[PDB]
């Protein structure tokens, strides 16, 4: 019963903010937000499912992060527009219906229901911010009609449209296909990930902290629950891997790179679905929720509308703890010992193996070594010679919630079998 | 002469280097940012992808 | 127990790091020194210092330590070079503390007694390395920095699917090293695993065409070559090979092996030969280490207890003597400001007991009887030419361009006509040469005491290639 | 154990000479060495006059430490203790006013200590100690003035050729080691009467041994290495061309002669080279 917490914020906010000003609206997100993202620690192993609604741990886990990333992004959004704000509610609750559901058609419901406000969100009023939402809002509109035929063929193969159905042959791969196309997109998969780059460099830097925590969690959350047979999934990682890497090597500015990394990201995460795992992609999506938010946090604090790759470089000069975290974080998305990007790395390999895909994973894995060359060209550069580039130190908010998020990723990094044991029912 | 060769061996490596990332601006040429190729390209991926399914 | 030998290099480096002053560092490393040796006495076996804890229950990752006979030397050697390459350093950057971190995550990476506990020191090594690399040091730093990097990742990433097959084929419960040992891999599926590691292992032995990341790595790194020293003892690739790589797949090895000796033979011939055509120091000893890399794989691979053990005694010293190469040149350059081999020719005239020093340290490295290189080296030939005559004889076409290469040297930068005088020597400098030409003669001339506990290993190990 | 103590004194003395070495008068050097060289001189004839010695410690495993004096080591060792004292006095007087004086007789102790090693040996492997650490001094004697690169060349051809010889020496120790195991000549030649095994071989290993005593003993075609010691200093080139560094060669052969005996084709081309 925290989906009536943040219909009640929502709702009551939504009125709230004719009488109250952007600030107080403000502070009252972030009360709603923490709120939820308590009763979900108290609800710890507590299912509770009322209709398609079903809270299992892959629900608890993907929302817990969901709400990290969304009172992150609150803390550096001071605009004086209330809806600002509103649409990170609404986009949490949506996304929370997204991992909360088995019902395809809820799926859909809650797939607009986060979508929308993504678009919007993303309106610095920066023309190119305009073009990324038109490309944004054709393209999932595309991949929504793609998911709903995929729920109407499913519907086709059994008289329920709730997964865990049987299945029928080719019919319900098609439906199967149908409703991946869409998921992946929300996902970032390729050859479905032409949208991520643009979108990333378009939005402002805040937007896309937002995005690369909660849409990516969500989308994963959503994937999980369908049964994906393993060679649309080696077509799906292979291709994502392979141009991903590739064409970010090529790349000279740092949100477009980021979210070829992203692509990257997800192509290996897409390897726990060989397993259906749910507690290593859990703990990976975690690790990498936390690091690409503090990432993007500071990128904020560099630039919002757009990063060079040179604005990254000096950083320690300029601030000492966000030059660690920079490279801690580049690190971890490397996936090197011993930080937790390590340890989700690891677990997903270790469920794909396991599956008994070899060439998939192993080259997933040269290709992640490939990766080290722009990892390492951001990690690194911290330590050049300041450019000329536009910084804004921050405030002492930010700082101290990406030292916690630092932290954190290298203290999960050296000691899993702390939360990895409770991921799961949570003991 | 296998001083030059060992020069000539890292060159070939670097070599290796240089046709990752020439195949990589290749693919990135990819993007031209003209969203009816975006969609045309998201279409064809999505039909093999569903071609490979069976 | 063997837990805190291993944090102490560590800790201490992150004490010089974050923490004041330099100079504790030095006292640091003392200490590591004293308690590995101490760790070496009284050993009973591999239990010396059992210790086991959870890291992953639900995969099967433990924290497994405890010392072999082996683990207990290998202590000892990284101990003892460290503590050397702490007190003389003169780097003084700020940064050995990366250098203390490094000796710990190689004292940790030699007790590991599981598999993944290995795999995940030998991924982390790279950041000190890198690091005392990229800031302190070099023109085309980056560059070399990407090129070890990508070496080592590339071959690195697939060795993990491989070490997730090693375990999940066989059935093993966890990623312990007994275990494992104890489930065996079966024909055809041995074969890639195997082949995973021989890339990864060789590309890091190093072998004759991979070899191309160790010269510019060892160029740029800081003149003083205390990375060099270090980024010398990561050359720990045999090791795998004889302990995990060759049991734990031997059946695709059993064919690997006449390529494997053609490999370890070439690099050996190939880098002691154009070893003469280098130029400059870091060159020249980088051609060396592959040399040494070279007989030391060959003594592994050629099967015959005799020759596993005198390649690894070899690969031992050998990062011993070569670091100290390294900080002796370190500290000539830092006196002088240049390390090329033709100018500053009256050294000898000037230095006293430099010019013994460099000469003791090369003797051990052309391999002159009576130094910790001969017993290895001639273990080795002897292995090898039971194992391949043609190959050991080959590659012992090296003892001549070895001592060309470590005498031309030695009289172009030392001995010739008396140029203005160079500083004589450093106060620090009296310990370290003490120390080092004492552990050289010691380990050289009684590898009867040492390298016991390597014997049982290796006749066990390379018995298990027979029937 | 007091045959050990013969070749321990020439290891003092030369710590001492190299270590601090110029804090010593001029005369002093020799002095001590000469005393070193006479006291294992008469430590020697004692024991050898006393029928014999044997000593054996732990080294690798398989191949141990083992020294033996009989009538054919104490020969040498009487022949080289004599010479080398002889040319101790000679170089008191001969090396006036150089510098370098505890280098040259720390190296003469060296040299002297080595050699002794080398024929006192049951094992090839403290042979080819001797060897290699006889190549070692005669390099350094010869390059004891360092600072005229001509007699710098010739010493470092000096000690490429000798280490060509004594990788022909290693790859022959290692033939004898494959077949027999032993590698110890007392043992070796106990095994190696009666059933001869791969003639081929047994040919090889001596053409081997012979080759590493070409170049010890600067036969054809190492010929050319040894006019050039004419570089280092007098009573150097006489220690070297006299008592010691060639005799190593034929005495190789003197004590191997159980393998070259039986081995006709052999021992006629050793003696085609020695008439070349």
């Amino acid at each position: 019963m925290t989906l009536a917490i943040l219909a009640v914020f929502s709702v009551a906010l939504t009125l709230l903010g004719f009488v109250l000003p952007p600030q107080g609206v403000k502070r009252a997100t972030l009360l709603g937000l923490a709120l939820a993202l308590a009763s979900l620690l108290l609800t710890w192993g507590k299912p509770f499912a009322f209709g398609p609604y079903a809270v299992d741990g892959v629900s608890q886990v993907f929302t817990l992060l969901a709400l990290l990333g969304a009172l992150w992004t609150v803390g550096l959004v001071r605009s004086g527009r209330f809806e600002f704000y509103l649409l990170v509610l609404y986009a949490a609750l949506g996304m929370h219906l997204l991992a909360s559901t088995r019902h395809l058609l809820l799926m859909l419901v809650a797939l607009e229901a986060l979508s929308l406000p993504l678009y919007a969100l993303a309106t610095w009023r920066r023309g190119q911010g305009l073009e990324a939402a038109l490309k944004y809002f054709l393209l999932g509109a595309l991949a929504a009609a793609f998911f709903l035929y995929g729920a109407a063929l499913f519907y086709g193969a059994t008289g329920s449209l709730v997964l865990g159905a049987p299945g029928e042959g080719p019919l319900y791969a098609l439906a199967l296909g149908l409703l991946l196309v869409g998921l992946g997109f929300k996902a970032a998969l390729a050859p479905f990930h032409f949208w991520t780059p643009d979108v990333y460099q378009g939005s402002p830097t805040p937007v896309v902290l937002f995005m690369a925590t909660s849409v990516k969690a969500a989308a994963f959350a959503a994937l999980l629950r369908v049964a994906a047979p393993p060679e649309a999934l080696a077509l799906l990682v292979a291709l994502s891997v392979v141009v991903g890497n590739l064409a970010a090597l090529a790349q000279k500015e740092a949100k477009r790179l980021l979210a070829y990394s992203s692509i990257a990201h997800a192509g290996y995460m897409a390897l726990a679905l060989y397993t259906g795992n749910a507690q290593a992609l859990g703990f990976y999506l975690l690790t990498y929720v936390l690091a690409t938010g503090l990432a993007f946090a500071v990128l904020s604090q560099i630039s919002p509308d757009r990063v060079p790759l040179e604005a990254l470089r000096g950083l320690y000069r300029k601030d000492p703890l966000l030059g660690l975290a920079f490279l801690v974080a580049m690190l971890s998305l490397l996936g090197l010992p011993p930080l937790a990007g390590f340890w989700g790395k690891y677990l997903a390999f270790a469920e794909a193996a396991r599956a008994g895909a070899w060439g998939v994973l192993v080259l997933a894995l040269v290709t992640s070594a490939v990766s080290a060359y722009y990892y390492l060209g951001l990690g690194l550069a911290v330590f050049a010679r300041p450019e000329e580039t536009p910084f804004r130190p921050g405030p002492p908010w930010a700082r101290a919630a990406v030292v916690a998020a630092g932290v954190l990723l290298l203290a999960l990094g050296l000691l899993p079998g702390l939360v990895l044991p409770a991921l799961a029912a949570g003991g | 002469a296998l001083f030059y060769g060992d020069r000539g061996l890292l060159s070939g490596y670097f070599g290796l280097g240089g046709a990752a990332r020439s195949l990589g601006q290749g693919l990135a040429r990819l993007q031209t940012g003209y969203l009816r190729v975006y969609a045309l390209l998201f279409v064809l991926g999505a039909l093999l992808l569903l071609g490979v399914m069976r | 127990m063997v837990v805190l030998a291993v944090l102490l290099p560590v800790v201490f480096g992150a004490l010089l790091l974050l923490g004041l002053p330099r100079a504790l560092g030095v006292l640091g490393a003392g200490l590591s020194f004293l308690l590995n040796l101490y760790l070496f006495l009284t050993h009973p076996g591999g239990v010396a210092h059992a210790f086991q804890a959870p890291l992953l229950p639900g995969a099967g990752v433990y924290w497994a330590f405890g010392l072999d006979g082996l683990s207990a030397l290998f202590f000892l050697t990284i101990a003892l070079t460290v503590f050397l390459g702490a007190l003389v350093a003169r780097v003084e950057g700020r940064f050995l503390g990366l250098a203390l971190l490094m000796e710990g995550l190689l004292l940790g990476l030699f007790a590991a007694r599981d598999l993944l506990v290995f795999y995940v020191f030998f991924e982390a090594a790279l950041i000190p390395a890198l690091l005392m690399l990229y800031l302190y040091g070099g023109e085309g730093r980056t560059r070399a920095l990407y090129t070890f990097v990508l070496f080592t990742l590339v071959g690195s990433l697939p060795m993990l699917a491989a070490v997730l097959g090693a375990r999940l084929l066989s059935g093993s419960p966890t990623f312990l090293l007994e275990d494992l040992l104890a489930h065996p891999l079966q024909e055809e599926a041995a074969f890639w695993v195997f082949l995973g590691f021989a890339l990864a292992f060789a590309i890091k032995t190093p072998l004759f065409p991979l070899h191309a990341w160790l010269p510019p790595f060892h160029q740029e790194n800081h003149p003083s070559g205390l990375a060099d020293a270090l980024g010398t003892l990561y050359k720990v690739g045999v090791f795998a090979f004889f302990r995990f790589a060759i049991p734990l797949a031997p059946e695709g090895f059993a064919q690997a092996q006449g390529l494997l000796l053609f490999l370890a033979a070439l690099s050996a011939l190939y880098g002691a030969w154009v070893a003469f055509a280098a130029k400059d120091f870091k060159t020249l000893l980088a051609y060396a280490g592959l040399s040494h890399m070279g007989v030391a794989a060959l003594g592994v691979f050629s099967g015959t207890p005799e020759g596993a053990m005198g390649g690894l005694y070899l690969l031992a010293a050998s990062g011993v003597y070569t670091g100290g190469l390294f900080l002796l040149a370190g500290r000539l350059y830092e006196r002088t400001g240049t390390l090329e081999i033709g100018r500053y020719r009256g050294l000898a005239q000037s230095a006293p007991g430099l010019a013994a020093l460099a000469l003791i340290l090369f003797l051990a490295m052309v391999g002159l009887p009576g130094l910790s290189g001969f017993p290895g080296e001639f273990l080795t030939l002897l292995g090898a030419y039971k194992a391949s005559p043609w190959l050991a004889a080959l590659a012992f076409l090296s003892v001549i361009a070895s001592a060309a290469y470590a005498l031309t040297a030695f009289q172009k930068t030392f001995w010739e006509e008396g140029g203005s005088g160079v500083k004589d020597l450093a106060g620090a400098e009296w310990g370290f040469a003490l120390l080092s030409v004492l552990a050289l003669l010691l380990m050289g001339v009684f590898p009867g005491y040492f390298a016991r506990g390597l014997h049982p290993l290796a006749e066990a190990f390379a018995k298990l290639l027979g029937g | 154990m007091a045959l050990l103590g013969t070749i321990l004194l020439p290891l003092l003395g030369f710590a001492l000479l190299g270590l601090f070495g110029k804090r010593m008068r001029e005369p002093l050097p020799g002095v001590l060495a000469s005393g070193l060289v006479l006291a294992s001189f008469l430590l020697g004839a004692g024991l050898l006059l006393s029928g014999g010695a044997r000593f054996q410690a732990e080294w690798l495993p398989g191949i141990p430490f083992s020294l033996l004096l009989d009538n054919l080591s104490g020969f040498m060792l009487l022949i080289v203790t004599g010479v080398g004292f002889l040319i101790h006095v000679y170089a008191i007087g001969y090396m006036g006013g150089d510098p370098g004086y505890s280098r040259f007789f720390a190296y003469f102790n060296l040299f002297i200590a080595m050699m002794l090693t080398l024929v006192l040996a049951d094992s090839y492997p403290v042979m080819f100690i001797g060897w290699e650490g006889v190549g070692l001094a005669s390099f350094l004697l010869i390059g004891f003035w360092y600072k005229n690169p001509q007699y710098a060349d010739s010493a470092r051809k000096a000690f490429i050729v000798n280490r060509i010889g004594d990788l022909g020496f290693m790859l022959g120790m290692a033939i004898l080691w494959a077949l027999y195991g032993t590698l110890s000549i007392s043992e070796l030649k106990e095994a190696m009467e009666g059933p001869l095994k791969n003639p081929d071989l047994l040919a090889l290993a001596g053409l081997l041994l012979f080759l590493g005593a070409v170049g010890k003993s600067a036969q054809i075609p190492l010929m050319v290495w040894l006019p050039d010691a004419m570089a280092g200093p007098t009573p150097v080139s006489a220690l070297i061309h006299a008592a010691t560094m060639v005799t190593a060669g034929v005495y190789l052969i003197a004590r191997s002669s159980f393998l070259y005996s039986v081995l006709p084709d052999v021992s006629y081309a050793i003696a085609v080279v020695g008439l070349l």
